[PDB]
């Protein structure tokens, strides 16, 4: 009787966040996306990356390796944010360079992010 | 190269025009943005209308012709009576000729209806300007040309449709009262001819294109035509039978019948009633046989969204609700109409199951109308018994989440706390509650049986689901107050027991969070039951305390709201000593407050202290209340006492961001308790006040010191923001208490003195970016409550905050938005409670005050705009109250015409239409002062007008001259007629506003008729 | 596949801020009045493939109107915007809708009440009924909080593609690449420029 992108990657850390990009020609921060920021480790290359998507639209507002060259600096106005320079982000097509800032719901999450961020950099050295 | 068309000296190259036009609509990027700018410059050229006939005849692009007609539309609407008569007939001719040409070519008529509709609309603009006085045969000729062709007849229905819209639906705010009445009567006089043409078409017509256009025009006529055209003809039969069968005409016909339905008919005539019954009976018959039977699954049809099904189901709902809300009583007495009445409602039951919020709201509005009538009207509800029973299921099964339920399922299957409040479902929940409460009163046994059985099929798992247990719990909670206490008792008991079984049976962090939130909502919704069952109320509160330790933040946060929600209603049972209890329960709550609130977030702890404050205020034994208060505040006061010892002994602990956070939370706890205790909080305020104001000073010095050492940027740092929070919470605590204080002598003698010493000079001497707008807010409450007792204190407030704040907000309308709003609230309360403070201002500062009021007029921000216009009105009244004294005399000489002209400027600049009413009211008051001779001195200088000329004469000359220069395109007669009408009506606000609106119309065009201002006669 | 969407409404209602949020993710606080119109391509990824909206973000100010209704030609969809803190903007919805459907006789249209994030709401929910007889979809939205900000485009995409089960989907994420004295200047300015809205929950 007859009847009728990320799957190759592991998530090491996940936290809700708001991401900013610095417009130098205007000397102001411009929000880029709010959603879940993930640290994704490729099981074929072992290279960890940040991948962030906006809520509802699920559009990519961050996609880049957590390079060992990077370094998280504080922002003058916040105890729950980190600023750092990114040389190759492909969230909007070709690899552009950006000065990013990312903010979190609490200082507790910001410090945990920094701990996981530095862990990923060590992974990306091997 | 695209800018060539902008040189009008050289001739217009249409080939280049069409390229710029194509580059704008079909192009992209920079080439599109450049053509867009060129096309705007071309259109806005005041000679561009002279290229109209040239473009329309020779252009190979319909968009180029559309833009050519937009240039003509703007010309006809704003400058028609400035042209010589030659161009007025010439423009009329090639507009009529263009319409005729496009209708005779079947291919053009088919493929360029946008360009034809724009041409029709352009023709209608000419009619508004010259019909019928200079074109009396337009309608007779239109009727005649309609027999010559089908395309011409169809297009004539479009012209008549647009004409009816422009005269009746959109004439207000676009033409003067006089001209609107002219075109309404003109069109009304010649309508009987239009109806014949429209009715002949509908009867013998077969061209669906022409039929739809005729029905589309008919829809507009039904807004204003006499009832007799509708009922004294055969047209209701045509609409309700013939045009409902064909889907091409069904949609517009159903909209036509919705407008007929909405009419209030003569309730004495039996034939109008018979006809109203008949077109409904016919319409529902065509639905049942030609579209779908009453059993059809309209939920599934809508979800499928085939063709126009969703639009037809919307129009059907709009038709059934409109007619039945107006005429269902016509169907309720006749036994032979009973089936029709119920079938119509059964379609509504099926429409109410569609998943479409906005459509559900439309039907839910009708159900509320119905059940509210069955609640009062004798002998009606038994008719709808079966309908109401089905409706109880629909409402219960589509209950939206109440504001109190803070848990929700995400896109992962997890139960979590909500990110934001579902603000767009608050109103919908109230509406569902309202209907379901009515349905419960109409048959309480049936509603209980539906809810109990549904809950029984949740236990055994027959229908278990998160969605199903939720809507059910929300429905049970929402009908609180409809049952008898005894029925409610037995009812609630059974609900709790069955819900307590589920939380056991359904394990998992997600399940436990769902059921926990549902029990909280139900229990919190039945205060009456909790009051009568102390032992259960006690168990509930203790279980809420347990949830304050839940790691699930949703449950935890909801336990805190539920607690204060129960307390707001049952507070009295916490303050008395219940039987079998060694002490009032408030004493047990306070004793364990540290353990209970240990795992709570700080703002949740504050809600807890506020809830305790609600209870303590129920005790009217002053000694006992003050005892409870100090017990509640024991922790924040012990933390406070230690901070003061350390800060006053070494002003460098406030550097520690951890200490700043502790201080802020202490102040916030006092704000929370003060909010709910109000006047009873004073003993606790006195314990901290003098030290608290010293902390305000110390914190202030730190902020200033860090701004000076790090720059203005320091105000953005967490340190400084933490220090300013302390200052703002202190201000909020003093504002909160003074706003509820009952002993105002203590406010004056004790509080106000050191308060003003601590805040005012600090505000004045700080840099702008360091000033707290909360200072202004606190001072507003002080002036509101005790300003009449501190005349010298109010003066001190003005000196400190007036000029320096004005300088912050008088360079644009954007910067310092909080200071801007609170500033004008402060001036408002001072002006109405301590006007004397303004009399004491030096002449130069009183001039800044007047400048400050007119500054508020020019804001678009409604918050400061309405206060600006209110201060002006109140200032006018405060002055005339003084009578014939020097200060009042000099006020008028200096500032009367300033207020008249500034009020006029914002009336006429088209950027402040939101405040028209108050602008008009202010202007009417000013004019009425002169025409009642309440200005005692002449408003003019001795040598600018004969000796003894009245202020009335000089006012009319000042305004005539003002408007003449402000609006030079007005004739002297328009201005004179307008002012004559305006001044004659300065005691009639409705008419006065009408005369102003007529003016705002005429200044937008040339050649306005000056007699239009005689309309009010 | 791409569709022309015209966006209309009174000046100040948040049209350009709304579009810009969907383009870059940024929230513009300043109010620069649009001059005439601005065209912005806007792509969404769905289970029915990608869909492109060419958003014609028109001016609301009369004095900046430009071609006015000439912008509406050949539009296939539209959004009518107002401000729930400004009653006049809702009062003018019938005027905007009038000028829109005289050019675009049969197109899916969304009515949007923007700025629901402001607590002193003036156009109450009960008062908003213009969309019923005109077959418009309605949504409370906020470009500031992103409340329902994707609903207008999701609904239009379902009406235009003809699929009521159309859903937004996650665009696939390609592996990023692995990659000098100015980035020390640009970073020092970035750290000393405070982030906006430090009092928000995020
Ligand atoms: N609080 C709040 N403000 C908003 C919101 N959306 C826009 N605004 C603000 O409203 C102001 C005007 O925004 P704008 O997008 O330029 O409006 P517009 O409709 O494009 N005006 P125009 O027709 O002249 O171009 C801006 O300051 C913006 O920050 C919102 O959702 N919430
Ligand atoms: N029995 C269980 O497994 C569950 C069932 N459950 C979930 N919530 C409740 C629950 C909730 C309340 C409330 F008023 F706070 F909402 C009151 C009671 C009471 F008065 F009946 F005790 C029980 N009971 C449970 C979970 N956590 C604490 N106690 C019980
Ligand atoms: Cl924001
Ligand atoms: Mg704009």
């Amino acid at each position: 009787f007859e009847p009728v992108m990320e799957e190759d990657e592991e998530v090491l850390y996940k936290v809700r966040a708001k991401l900013f990009r610095f417009d130098a020609d205007a000397k102001e921060w411009k929000e880029r996306g709010t959603g879940d920021c993930k640290f994704l480790k490729n099981k074929k290359t072992n290279k960890v990356r940040i991948l962030m998507r906006r809520d509802k639209t699920l559009k990519i507002c961050a996609n880049h390796i957590i390079a060992p060259e990077y370094t998280l600096k504080p922002n003058v106005g916040s105890d729950r944010s980190w600023v750092y320079a990114c040389t190759a982000d492909i969230a909007e097509g070709e690899a552009e360079a950006f000065t990013f800032a990312i903010r979190f719901g609490s200082k507790e999450n910001a410090d945990k992010f920094k701990e996981e961020f530095e862990k990923a950099q060590e992974i990306n050295k091997k | 190269s695209m800018e060539g068309i902008l040189d009008f000296s050289n001739d217009l190259d249409i080939a280049l025009l069409d390229q710029v036009v194509s580059t704008f609509y079909q192009g992209s990027g920079v080439q599109q943005k450049q053509a867009q700018e060129i096309l705007t410059k071309f259109q806005d050229n005041p000679d561009a209308w002279q290229k109209a006939d040239q473009i329309l005849q020779f252009s190979t692009n319909p968009q180029s012709k559309f833009i050519a007609l937009s240039i003509l539309d703007k010309l006809i609407t704003r400058k028609w009576k400035l042209l010589p008569n030659d161009h007025r007939i010439g423009i009329r001719n090639f507009v009529v000729g263009m319409i005729i040409s496009m209708c005779q070519d079947d291919e053009v008529f088919k493929t360029q209806k946008n360009l034809i509709n724009k041409s029709d609309l352009t023709l209608v603009q000419i009619l508004k300007q010259e019909w019928p006085q200079n074109w009396p045969e337009f309608i007779p000729e239109l009727i005649g040309s309609s027999s010559s062709s089908v395309n011409v007849c169809e297009n004539n229905m479009i012209v008549l449709k647009l004409l009816s819209e422009e005269v009746f639906d959109f004439s207000a705010e676009q033409m003067t009262q006089a001209k609107a009445l002219h075109l309404k009567n003109s069109m009304s006089k010649e309508f009987e001819q239009i109806f014949k043409l429209c009715f002949q078409v509908l009867e013998q017509g077969s061209s669906s294109s022409l039929i739809v256009a005729t029905l589309e025009s008919l829809l507009r006529y039904l807004h204003w035509i006499p009832y007799r055209y509708i009922y004294e003809t055969n047209i209701l039969e045509l609409l309700s039978t013939k045009f409902m069968t064909s889907p091409d005409t069904r949609a517009i016909t159903l909209k036509c019948l919705t407008e007929v339905s909405n009419l209030k008919i003569p309730q004495d005539n039996d034939l109008i009633k018979r006809q109203t019954v008949l077109f409904f009976q016919n319409t529902l018959q065509q639905i049942a046989t030609s579209v779908m039977p009453v059993t059809a699954d309209l939920k599934a049809t809508y979800a499928n969204a085939n063709g126009n099904d969703q639009s037809f189901l919307q129009d059907l709902a709009m038709f059934l609700t409109t007619y039945l809300a107006r005429n269902r009583a016509l169907l309720e007495s006749d036994e032979s109409l009973r089936e029709l009445l119920l079938n119509a409602h059964q379609y509504l039951i099926q429409l109410s199951k569609i998943e479409e919020r906005e459509l559900f709201k439309t039907t839910l509005d009708y159900w509320h109308n119905l059940v509210a009538d069955l609640f009062y009207e004798p002998l009606k509800k038994h008719i709808y018994e079966e309908i109401c029973s089905q409706l109880r299921l629909v409402i219960i099964e589509n209950m939206v989440r109440p504001e109190e339920v803070l848990v929700v399922e995400n896109d992962e299957g997890e139960i979590v706390r909500e990110f934001v409040k579902e603000s767009d479902t608050i109103q919908l929940y109230k509406s569902e509650r309202e209907v379901l409460v009515y349905l419960t009163h109409l048959n309480v046994i049936d509603t209980e049986e539906i809810m109990i059985s549904k809950l029984a099929r949740q236990i055994d798992g027959s229908e278990w689901s998160w969605h199903n247990i939720n809507t059910l719990s929300w429905a049970i909670g929402s009908i609180s107050g409809t049952m008898s206490e005894d029925t409610e008792k037995r009812f609630v008991v059974t609900v709790i027991k069955d819900l307590l079984d589920l939380c056991v049976k359904k394990r998992g962090k997600d399940n436990k969070a769902v059921v926990a939130s549902d029990i909280m909502y139900v229990v919190g919704q039945y205060p009456r039951f909790l009051k009568a069952h102390w032992n259960f109320l006690r168990t509930v509160i203790l279980k809420l305390f347990e949830f304050m330790h839940e790691t699930h933040e949703g449950v935890q946060d909801m336990a805190c709201d539920t607690f204060i929600k129960i307390v707001q209603k049952c507070k009295y049972h916490f303050v008395i000593q219940q039987p079998r209890e060694s002490e009032p329960f408030i004493q047990t709550i306070i004793r364990d407050i540290q353990k209970t609130t240990a795992d709570l977030q700080p703002q949740q702890v504050h809600t807890f202290y506020k809830a305790c404050g609600i209870i303590i205020s129920e005790e009217r034994s002053v000694a006992e209340r003050n005892r409870l208060l100090s017990d509640l505040m024991q922790l924040p006061n012990m933390a406070w006492d230690t901070i003061v010892e350390q800060s006053t002994a070494n002003p460098t602990l406030l550097l520690d961001s951890e200490t700043v956070k502790i201080i802020a939370n202490i102040i916030k706890t006092n704000v929370a308790v003060c909010t709910s205790m109000g006047a009873d909080f004073y003993p606790q305020l006195g314990h901290i006040y003098y030290n608290m104001l010293q902390l305000y000073r110390a914190v202030s010095s730190m902020i200033s010191a860090q701004v000076a050492a790090e720059g203005l940027i320091a105000t953005k740092t967490p340190k400084v923001r933490g220090l300013r929070t302390i200052k703002k919470e202190i201000l909020k605590l003093v504002e909160t208490y003074i706003s509820k204080a009952r002993n105002l002598d203590d406010v004056v003698k004790v509080l106000v003195e050191p308060l003003l010493n601590a805040v005012l000079e600090d505000y004045m001497n700080n840099v702008p970016d360091a000033r707290d707008a909360e200072v202004l807010n606190c001072m507003t409450t002080v002036v509101e409550k005790v300003g009449h007792m501190i005349p010298q204190g109010v003066i001190l407030i003005l000196q400190s905050v007036f000029e320096c704040t004005l300088d912050m907000i008088n360079k644009d309308f954007t910067e310092y938005p909080e200071h801007r709003v609170e500033f004008y609230k402060l001036l408002k309360v001072i002006n109405e409670k301590s006007f004397a403070a303004f009399l004491e201002l030096p002449p130069a500062a009183f001039k800044l005050f007047v400048d400050a009021i007119c500054w508020a007029f020019k804001h678009n921000n409604r918050d400061v705009e309405v206060n600006g216009l209110q201060i002006a009105l109140d200032l006018v009244k405060n002055i005339e109250r003084m009578g014939n004294v020097p200060f009042a005399n000099e006020f008028h000489k200096n500032y009367f015409f300033i207020f008249v002209s500034e009020t006029f400027f914002v009336l006429t600049d088209s950027d402040h239409k939101s405040g028209f009413s108050k602008q008009a009211l202010l202007l009417m008051k000013l004019i009425s002062l002169v025409y009642d001779n309440k200005i005692s001195v002449p408003l003019y200088q001795e040598a600018e007008v004969p000796q003894g000329t009245s202020n009335q004469v000089y006012l009319s000359q000042y305004l005539a001259n003002m408007l003449s220069n402000a609006f030079p395109h007005l004739t002297s007669e328009q201005i004179a007629s307008f002012l004559s009408a305006l001044t004659k009506q300065c005691k009639d606000l409705v008419v006065f506003k009408g005369t102003l609106r007529d003016f705002l119309v005429q200044i937008k065009e040339v050649g306005g008729d000056p007699t239009d201002y005689l309309f009010a006669e | 596949v791409q569709f022309k969407l015209v966006l209309v409404g009174d000046g100040g209602t948040g049209k350009t801020t709304f579009v810009k949020r969907h383009l870059t993710g940024e929230f513009e606080k300043k109010y620069v009045a649009t001059l005439g119109v601005e065209v912005h391509p806007l792509v969404f990824h769905t289970n029915r493939g990608p869909i492109k909206f060419n958003v014609w973000d028109t001016a609301g100010q009369e004095k900046f109107g430009g071609l006015r209704d000439g912008y509406y030609i050949q539009a296939q969809c539209a959004i009518i915007m107002f401000d729930v803190t400004s009653r006049v903007t809702y009062k003018n919805v019938p005027n905007w809708h009038r000028d829109l459907v005289r050019v675009c006789e049969n197109i899916p249209i969304v009515l949007c009440g923007n700025k629901v994030d402001i607590k002193d709401r003036k156009v109450k929910a009960k008062s908003i009924v213009f969309h019923r007889k005109k077959n418009l979809q309605y949504y409370d939205i906020s470009a500031k909080s992103n409340y329902n900000f994707e609903k207008p485009f999701l609904w239009l995409a379902r009406k235009l593609i003809g699929d009521p089960n159309l859903e937004f989907v996650a665009m696939p994420a390609l592996a990023p690449p692995e990659v000098a004295a100015q980035y020390e200047h640009d970073l020092e300015v970035a750290q000393t420029t405070a982030l906006p809205d430090e009092d928000d929950d995020l």
